[PDB]
């Protein structure tokens, strides 16, 4: 099982074999030295960067066809009322995903991070790989994303555009030594 | 060649201009100029850009004719092996493609046969060439009366 | 040493014989005709030399000879352009007045009527509109006389003799050997620094010391009469001193490396003069002179005789990635032992070459006076565009022949060439589906625009009104282009060319260059030309690899490059060889060149060519391109039907002519037809009956008459459909921009 | 596969030929598989029936869709 | 499948049996001619139809003859 | 004398089934490339690439299902061939396998081999091979090559007449039979 590391000459943890999907060897900050958490972790780690793919696809895609920026959304959208139906749709999804099934016992043991949904049987540890790699990528994204959005004040398409259109008027550089 | 010559020699009769034909009928120019392209000017004005009138419809079929016209031309003049070696690779890309190799044939595709596509060809021809004049021919007459 | 001329003295004996014995070269031909077939046979192989011998040195002999006569036939056409140009033309009138006299340099005699073709043209004179360029040119050049084009013509004369010459002497007296032509390193360094290199100095030489001097006179009004002669430039050194002052320096600023002292006749200007509308000579001097040295230094890269440079052979050895097997290797034998091999590459760029030289030249118009010479324009541009479209075509044609006849699997294992076709179901397949895909996003899109226009919806349409398709990265890069001159080109004055934003060039009324400017329709008909190239690509390709071989025929390379079928059997083989992948390619790549052709006429018809007023244009189709071809309809209606009045109104005109062309090219492009939808068959029954009553009179021939074969009717089909089509386009497109324009 | 069931040779062609040259060679009687002199005058007598059929229907076709949606 | 049938003009010059892709003909004794041999055709299953054996045959109107009939995935020349 | 040959014999040779199976599969999916890339350093990349050996002409899924056909012959030297399927191959010296999907594939090779080699290699056997595993063994049927006369073999198909001697359609008509097929001795099905 050779794998890649994240820095040049570094030595692996201990802990992280490379037996599991996109592993690294990436934890300076020891936070999955106790394998119970590193189980935890694992899930979340898809969890969150599934979340951060749908987000960062939906963030793009109505400015692009211009309904709108992501952050200006909710002075024609009451937020209020779009999180309260929200959590009521979504609420018994998360309990069965985290609950494991329907029943009050788990009972109909299935799998929380990689349930069956797959009508292709596409499902190796390589698309496992991908998808997790896929994650991270919008996960870094959705971070820049919002730091645009504090800094430049204007949406993600605006800020490419104007980076193609004046790479050297519009880049961290200038828009960080301005005020803004 | 008989239904344009009947057309054109009734057209300009109706009309009352029979120096046109007799003019204009002794050289090939003028059955392109006087015939052709004169009575083509609103069968092609059925639908434009500022809007569309019942020609519209006699507009589509003739451009519709061209089409077809057109597309017996492919099997009248490239023939079979061309095809046959070519639906060979699209079979092995079928067969190769992970998912939809499960949607199996049942019956093994091959490009027609030599007969088959002197057929086809024909009746492309054949459909074409009646729709077209056959739109051209209503558009133009109904147009002027 | 090692490159050296080595040959053989006297190697064939020059005789009328052979002239005398028609098939000589083949051994089959040469036991006389029995038969019709003989004759054809013996025109479709005479400069087949791979099939007379198997010698490659014999073959490389006739190849170098061959060339020879080619750069003669070229020569005797040069010369009579010049001569034509000398002693039939307006030329000297139209020195005076560039702008009003039409360029001509064709007479025709009086006899049958045929007079009227000599047209009011201007400058006293009837005869041909030309539409060449010619006249441009030599004003370029600073030819101002007709002495200095009779003198040309007549050099140009002796220059062809010698020529035939040459390819006389290098065949039949002094024959190089194989190992002459296999010096490819030589012949590289020689054709790039001496060829290229020193012909493009020797050309700046010509441009700094003849045609900036008289070109700046003339731009100045200065009479061509009382013009310098071009030596007097040379000798009276005053003359050119008080047009270009640098020259009083002389040659002092060249050898200090103060070479920043020449900058009044080596610009960097950019754009158009605004007297001629062409490119600055002064760039066009700069231009030639950096790319003498970059010629002259690109030569000195392969080794010969002297330690120092590249060998090619471990050049292509040492590139050899990991995917890709045993990489470059073998290919050096390929190009220094095919003839075929290099015949194709080269056509494919010489084809490739003269599509850019056709976009350069519109945009950059190079000229003076050609830019407002509509007729010229669009002739060049068309030109251009077919030639290339030829060309590539035949470099798959040859690049098939080196895979039937001169492949070997032995040199080829495991390299380049064998892994491309150990995947060639997995290439040929995917250009399959990118070409369903174009087809579907780019036709489908005027069919649905044509469909829903007729059915009175023009609000569903894709349109710049409606759904927009914008160009949007054409857009970035034009944008781009025109600002340039401020930060990426910061030493050039004004961007490369208006196309890319800014203000109208117009000589006179006329616009010579402004800005184009892309949108929807923009955008289908780019998606159209990238369609109808894929699909040329996959027909041709399909022809080079599966040459040898394929599922449906396993030993095709034992039947050869050219044959009809290997029978109705297997479901039916008609049309499996490579030659008839090249037959089909010639169909696509019409398509393909006649949508281009038609795409500019009609876009520099609305959107540039026309006139000015104060600041006002007035295009000559005011600008129905841009609402008017988002459908097949407005494409046969607002192009094909409303441009096509000229040249059917020409009758009685000196533009009769192009009338009488347009409707011969109807014609022969439809007499094709009988040729490509028949078969052999039918003919050689009716010529059964035909020979009947010649026997029965006692009149039969004997020489067998026998119906064309297969690959000739195929052969005869395409040419007549090829020519038929191109010659009504031309008679369209002449007669249209010589009338309105 | 089954169709077409008058011609064996066509039926078992493993190819898409089989569809094609089946309603190709439908109505060519003759060359059916064990036809017989009496079976083909028979089947072109009952076609003719079918015909007339289609041209009354065709005409009635004509008479209702004028009397009901026309300006006769 | 096709047929492929021997007609006694035969001259036994092996040219067909030489020109077949798929080994359909072979050379049988017979005393009608010369060369004492006859081409006949056993594995009439394996033909494909080409007809490259009559291209060959030098007999006025052929000897051998190819009637083409019933397709299957063998005279298709089908690799699938 | 001769007998009528075995694959059984030849398949014993495991080195060259081995690469007979290595040849006649297809290249693989973009997809399984990209794993075995994955899954060893950088150095050891033409490797896997190495690991590969087949094409895009060899066997489809009907050589499974329906039949595939062997050739089988032995080599004098270790020379460079062309496959039928495109593609350059490497015969070792000794016993050659290779599996194709059509008689008319074997046999191009089979011609390959007795014409483009100084060495002619002459002792190629062609086998049909079925999905259950019947192996039937084609070519050279009964040892001796179909252009040379060879005793014991009979006419087929033989129709004792010139081809003008045949009847008119028209004489045979409702009766079940065509003029090609009227007395021909030794008619096969
Ligand atoms: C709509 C339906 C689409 C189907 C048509 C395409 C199929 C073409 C085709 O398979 O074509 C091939 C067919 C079938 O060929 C037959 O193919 C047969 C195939 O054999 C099969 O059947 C044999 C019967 O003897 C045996 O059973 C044998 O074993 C078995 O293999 C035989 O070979 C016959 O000899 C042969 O006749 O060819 C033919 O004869 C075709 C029939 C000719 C009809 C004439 C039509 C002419 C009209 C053209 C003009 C159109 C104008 C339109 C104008 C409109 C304007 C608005
Ligand atoms: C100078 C600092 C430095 C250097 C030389 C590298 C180098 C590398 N990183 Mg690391 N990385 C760094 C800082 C750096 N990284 C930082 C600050 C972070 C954020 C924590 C990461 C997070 C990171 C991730 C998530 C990954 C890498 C990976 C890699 C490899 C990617 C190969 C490549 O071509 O990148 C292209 C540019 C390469 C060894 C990748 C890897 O492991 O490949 C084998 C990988 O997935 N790096
Ligand atoms: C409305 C009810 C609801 C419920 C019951 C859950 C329940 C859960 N969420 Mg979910 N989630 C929800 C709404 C909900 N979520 C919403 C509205 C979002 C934004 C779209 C998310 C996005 C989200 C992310 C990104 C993650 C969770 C995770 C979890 C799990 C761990 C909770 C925890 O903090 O442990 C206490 C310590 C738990 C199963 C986490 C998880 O799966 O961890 C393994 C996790 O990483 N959820
Ligand atoms: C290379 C192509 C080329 C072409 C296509 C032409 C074409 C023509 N030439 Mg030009 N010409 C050329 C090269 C060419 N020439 C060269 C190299 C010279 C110098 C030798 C000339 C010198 C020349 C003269 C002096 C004349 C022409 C004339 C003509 C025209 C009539 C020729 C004719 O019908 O007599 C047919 C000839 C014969 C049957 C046998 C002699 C015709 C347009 C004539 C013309 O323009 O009249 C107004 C004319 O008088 N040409
Ligand atoms: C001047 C007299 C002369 C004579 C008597 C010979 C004699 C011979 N030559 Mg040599 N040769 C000559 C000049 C001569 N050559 C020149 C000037 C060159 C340079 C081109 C050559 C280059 C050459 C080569 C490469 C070969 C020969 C060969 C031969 C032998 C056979 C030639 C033959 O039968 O074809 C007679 C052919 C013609 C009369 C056709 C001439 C075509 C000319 C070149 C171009 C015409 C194009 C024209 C403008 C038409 C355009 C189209 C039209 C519709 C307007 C014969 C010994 C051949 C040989 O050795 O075979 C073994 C051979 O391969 N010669
Ligand atoms: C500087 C040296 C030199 C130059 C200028 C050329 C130029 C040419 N060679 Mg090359 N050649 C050379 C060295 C050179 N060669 C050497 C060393 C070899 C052996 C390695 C070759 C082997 C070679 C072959 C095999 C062939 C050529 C051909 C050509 C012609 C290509 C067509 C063209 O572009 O015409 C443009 C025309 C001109 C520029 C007019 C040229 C006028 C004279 C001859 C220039 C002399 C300069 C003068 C002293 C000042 C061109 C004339 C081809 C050809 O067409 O042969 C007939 C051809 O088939 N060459
Ligand atoms: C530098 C360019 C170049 C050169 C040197 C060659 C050389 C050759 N070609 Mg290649 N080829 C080329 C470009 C070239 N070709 C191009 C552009 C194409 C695409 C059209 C081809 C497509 C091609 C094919 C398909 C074949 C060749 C073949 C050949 C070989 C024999 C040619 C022959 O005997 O014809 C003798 C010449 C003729 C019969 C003249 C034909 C006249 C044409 C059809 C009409 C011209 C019309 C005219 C311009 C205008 C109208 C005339 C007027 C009277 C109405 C020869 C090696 C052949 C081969 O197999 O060799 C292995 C072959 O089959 N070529
Ligand atoms: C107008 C005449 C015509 C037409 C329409 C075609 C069409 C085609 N040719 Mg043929 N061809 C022609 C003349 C024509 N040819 C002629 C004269 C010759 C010379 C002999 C050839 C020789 C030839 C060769 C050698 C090849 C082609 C190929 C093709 C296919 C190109 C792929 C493609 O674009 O499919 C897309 C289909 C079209 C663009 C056809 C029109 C489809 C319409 C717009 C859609 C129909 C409505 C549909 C139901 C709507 C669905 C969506 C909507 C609801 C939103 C295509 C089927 C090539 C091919 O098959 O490669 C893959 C190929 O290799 N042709
Ligand atoms: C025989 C030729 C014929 C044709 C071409 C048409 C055509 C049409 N009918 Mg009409 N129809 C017909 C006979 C015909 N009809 C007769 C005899 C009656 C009285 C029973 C009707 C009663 C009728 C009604 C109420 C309506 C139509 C309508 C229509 C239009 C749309 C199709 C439809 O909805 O009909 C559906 C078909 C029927 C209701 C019954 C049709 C019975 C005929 C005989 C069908 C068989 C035709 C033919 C023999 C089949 C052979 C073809 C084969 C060889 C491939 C279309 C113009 C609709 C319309 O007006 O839209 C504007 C409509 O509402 N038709
Ligand atoms: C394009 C990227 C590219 O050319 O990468 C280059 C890559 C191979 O590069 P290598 O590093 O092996 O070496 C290439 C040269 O050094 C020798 O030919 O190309 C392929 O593998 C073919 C891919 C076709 C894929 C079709 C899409």
């Amino acid at each position: 099982k050779y794998r890649g590391l994240w820095f040049p000459n570094i030595t692996p943890p201990a802990y992280l074999t490379g037996e599991f999907p996109a592993d690294r060897g990436f934890d300076p900050a020891g936070l999955a030295a106790d394998p119970k958490v590193y189980e935890r972790m694992r899930i979340a780690e898809v969890f969150n960067g599934r979340l951060a793919m749908l987000a960062i696809v939906g963030c793009v895609y109505p400015e692009l066809l211009g309904n709108g920026v992501w952050f200006e959304v909710w002075n024609k959208v009451d937020f209020y009322r779009f999180a309260l139906i929200s959590l009521q749709v979504v609420a018994p999804l998360e309990y069965w995903r985290g609950n494991g099934g329907f029943g009050w016992d788990g009972e109909e043991k299935y799998d929380r991070s990689y349930p069956g949904f797959d009508p292709c049987n596409l499902t190796t540890e390589y698309t496992k790989a991908a998808e997790i790699k896929n994650g991270r990528l919008a996960m870094i994204g959705m971070f820049g994303l919002e730091v645009q959005s504090h800094v430049t004040a204007q949406g993600p398409v605006a800020n490419l555009i104007e980076h193609l259109r004046h790479p050297l008027a519009a880049n961290i550089g200038a828009n960080l030594a301005h005020p803004w | 060649w008989t239904t344009f010559y009947w057309h054109w020699k009734h057209i300009t009769l109706w009309q009352g201009n029979v120096g046109q034909f007799n003019e204009s009928s002794t050289y090939l120019m003028g059955w392109l100029r006087d015939y052709l392209w004169l009575n083509s000017s609103q069968l092609i004005n059925g639908y434009n850009p500022f809007g569309m009138n019942s020609l519209a419809v006699w507009g589509w079929m003739f451009l519709f004719g061209h089409l077809v016209w057109a597309t017996g031309f492919m099997f009248l003049i490239s023939w079979r092996g061309y095809w046959q070696e070519l639906i060979e690779t699209l079979v092995w890309a079928h067969e190769r493609t992970p998912i939809t190799n499960v949607f199996k044939w049942t019956d093994k595709p091959v490009a027609l046969s030599i007969v088959q596509a002197r057929l086809v060809g024909l009746a492309h021809f054949s459909v074409g060439y009646v729709f077209t004049y056959a739109a051209f021919l209503i558009a133009s007459t109904s147009a002027k009366f | 040493k090692r490159v050296r001329v080595a040959f053989v003295s006297n190697p064939v004996e020059t005789s009328f014989e052979k002239w005398s014995r028609p098939g000589h070269f083949s051994r089959l031909l040469s036991k006389g005709p029995n038969t019709t077939t003989w004759i054809w046979n013996l025109h479709a192989d005479a400069h087949d030399f791979d099939n007379h011998t198997t010698d490659l040195e014999d073959i490389s002999r006739k190849v170098f000879s061959a060339h020879f006569g080619q750069l003669a036939i070229i020569e005797i056409w040069l010369s009579g352009m010049f001569f034509h140009g000398a002693r039939f033309s307006n030329y000297e009138a139209w020195l005076l007045d560039p702008i009003h006299v039409k360029p001509s340099a064709q007479i025709v005699w009086p006899i049958v009527g045929q007079e009227i073709l000599n047209g009011d043209v201007g400058g006293n004179f009837q005869g041909i509109q030309i539409t060449s360029g010619l006249f441009q040119l030599w004003r370029s050049c600073g030819i101002t006389s007709e002495f200095q084009l009779y003198i040309t013509a007549l050099t140009g004369l002796i220059f062809s003799a010698v020529l035939f010459f040459a390819g006389w002497f290098h065949y039949h007296k002094a024959a190089p050997k194989l190992e002459w032509f296999q010096n490819v390193e030589s012949m590289l360094n020689h054709h790039l620094s001496g060829l290229l290199g020193l012909g493009c100095l020797s050309w700046a030489g010509h441009q700094i010391h003849v045609s900036l001097p008289i070109n700046k006179l003339l731009d100045s009004g200065v009479n061509p009469a009382e013009l310098p002669l071009p030596h007097d430039f040379i000798l009276d050194k005053s003359l050119i001193s008080q047009l270009y002052p640098s020259f009083s320096k002389g040659l002092a600023p060249f050898f200090t490396f103060h070479w920043s002292e020449y900058s009044d006749f080596l610009t960097f200007r950019g754009g158009l003069n605004n007297v001629t509308g062409g490119l600055w000579l002064t760039d066009v001097a700069h231009h030639h002179l950096a790319l003498a040295v970059l010629f002259i230094l690109a030569g000195h890269m392969y080794k010969t005789n002297w330690k120092i440079g590249h060998d090619i052979k471990g050049l292509l050895e040492s590139h050899t990635g990991p995917f890709t097997g045993q990489g470059h290797k073998g290919l050096y034998e390929i190009f220094t032992n095919s003839w075929h091999a290099q015949l194709s590459l080269n056509l494919a760029m010489m084809g490739s070459l003269s599509i850019i030289v056709a976009q350069h030249m519109y945009s950059m118009p190079p000229y003076p006076y050609i830019a407002i010479d509509y007729g010229t324009e669009l002739s060049l541009f068309t030109h251009h565009y077919w030639i290339g479209g030829f060309c590539i075509v035949g470099a798959a044609a040859h690049a098939a022949i080196f895979m039937v006849r001169d492949y070997d699997p032995a040199l080829n294992f495991n390299n380049l060439l064998d892994r491309v076709l150990l995947h060639r179901d997995a290439i040929i397949s995917h250009l399959n589906w990118v070409c369903i895909f174009l087809g579907l996003h780019s036709f489908g899109l005027y069919i649905h625009n044509d469909t829903l226009s007729a059915l009175g919806r023009p609000q569903d349409m894709f349109s710049d009104s409606a759904i927009q398709l914008q160009p949007v990265f054409a857009q970035w890069i034009q944008n781009t282009h025109y600002l340039a001159p401020t930060l990426t080109a910061f030493n050039l004055v004004s961007p490369t060319t208006p196309v890319w934003g800014g203000d109208v060039v117009s000589i006179s009324g006329k616009v010579a260059m402004m800005p184009i400017k892309l949108g929807t329709a923009d955008f289908l008909v780019h998606h159209i030309h990238a369609f109808t190239i894929h699909v040329t690509v996959l027909i041709l390709l399909k022809g080079v690899l599966f040459s040898r071989s394929s599922r449906l025929i396993p030993d095709k390379a034992s039947l050869g490059f050219r044959f009809p079928c290997d029978g109705p059997g297997r479901g039916g083989t008609c049309q499996v060889s490579a030659w008839d992948h090249v037959f089909l390619g010639l169909f696509w790549m019409y398509n393909s060149i006649s949508v281009a052709i038609f795409h500019f006429s009609w876009k520099m018809q609305s959107d540039v060519w026309g006139t000015v007023l104060a600041n006002k244009v007035s295009h000559i189709t005011g600008g129905n391109f841009s609402q008017g071809s988002l459908t097949i309809n407005g494409w046969l209606r607002d192009f094909l039907w409303a441009q096509s009045s000229q040249v059917i109104q020409s009758y009685g005109s000196p533009l009769s002519a192009y009338g009488l062309m347009f409707l011969g090219a109807h014609f022969v492009w439809a007499f094709s037809l009988m040729f490509l939808f028949s078969g052999r068959g039918y003919w050689q029954e009716l010529i059964e009956s035909i020979v009947w009553a010649h026997n029965k009179l006692k009149v039969a021939p004997n020489i067998q008459p026998r119906a064309l074969s297969i690959t000739q009717g195929r052969a005869v089909g395409v040419a007549h459909y090829l020519l038929g089509g191109i010659a009504t386009t031309w008679s369209f497109f002449l007669a249209r921009i010589i009338s309105v324009g | 596969t089954k169709f077409p069931k008058f011609s064996q040779g066509l039926a078992q062609d493993p190819t898409t030929r089989r569809i094609w040259f089946g309603i190709a060679t439908s109505h060519d009687f003759e060359s059916h598989d064990g036809m017989t002199e009496n079976n083909l005058y028979q089947k072109i007598f009952a076609s003719h029936f079918g015909q007339l059929a289609i041209i009354f229907l065709w005409t009635s076709g004509n008479l209702f869709h004028v009397a009901w949606q026309g300006n006769f | 499948s096709h047929s492929v049938k021997i007609y006694n003009t035969c001259i036994g010059c092996t040219q067909c049996v030489r020109a077949c892709p798929t080994d359909v003909l072979e050379m049988v004794p017979w005393d009608g001619c010369k060369a004492g041999q006859i081409a006949s055709s056993p594995r009439t299953e394996d033909c494909v139809g080409c007809k490259r054996c009559e291209s060959a045959c030098p007999t006025d109107f052929l000897s051998v003859r190819v009637y083409l009939g019933s397709e299957t995935s063998r005279s298709m020349g089908l690799a699938y | 004398a001769w007998t009528v040959p075995d694959l059984a014999d030849a398949l014993k040779n495991t080195s060259a089934v081995a690469k007979a199976k290595g040849i006649a599969t297809q290249l693989p999916t973009f997809w399984e490339l990209r794993d075995a890339l994955s899954e060893v350093p950088k150095s050891k990349f033409p490797e896997v690439f190495a690991s590969y050996k087949g094409s895009t002409g060899t066997l489809l899924s009907a050589a499974e299902k329906e039949e595939k056909y062997v050739i089988t012959w032995t080599s004098p030297k270790k020379q460079i061939f062309e496959l039928p399927t495109g593609g350059a191959a490497e015969m070792e010296e000794g016993e050659n396998i290779f599996f194709f999907a059509r008689k008319e594939q074997c046999l191009a090779l089979g011609a390959q081999l007795r014409t483009a080699f100084k060495p002619r290699i002459e002792n190629f056997q062609i086998f049909r091979v079925f999905p259950n595993g019947e192996v039937q063994y084609l070519h050279p049927k009964d040892g001796v090559f179909p252009e040379k006369v060879n005793q014991g073999r009979t006419k087929a198909n033989h129709n004792p007449r010139s081809i003008g001697e045949n009847a008119e359609p028209a004489s045979v008509k409702f009766t079940g039979t065509t003029p090609k097929d009227v007395q021909t001795e030794g008619a096969v099905a």
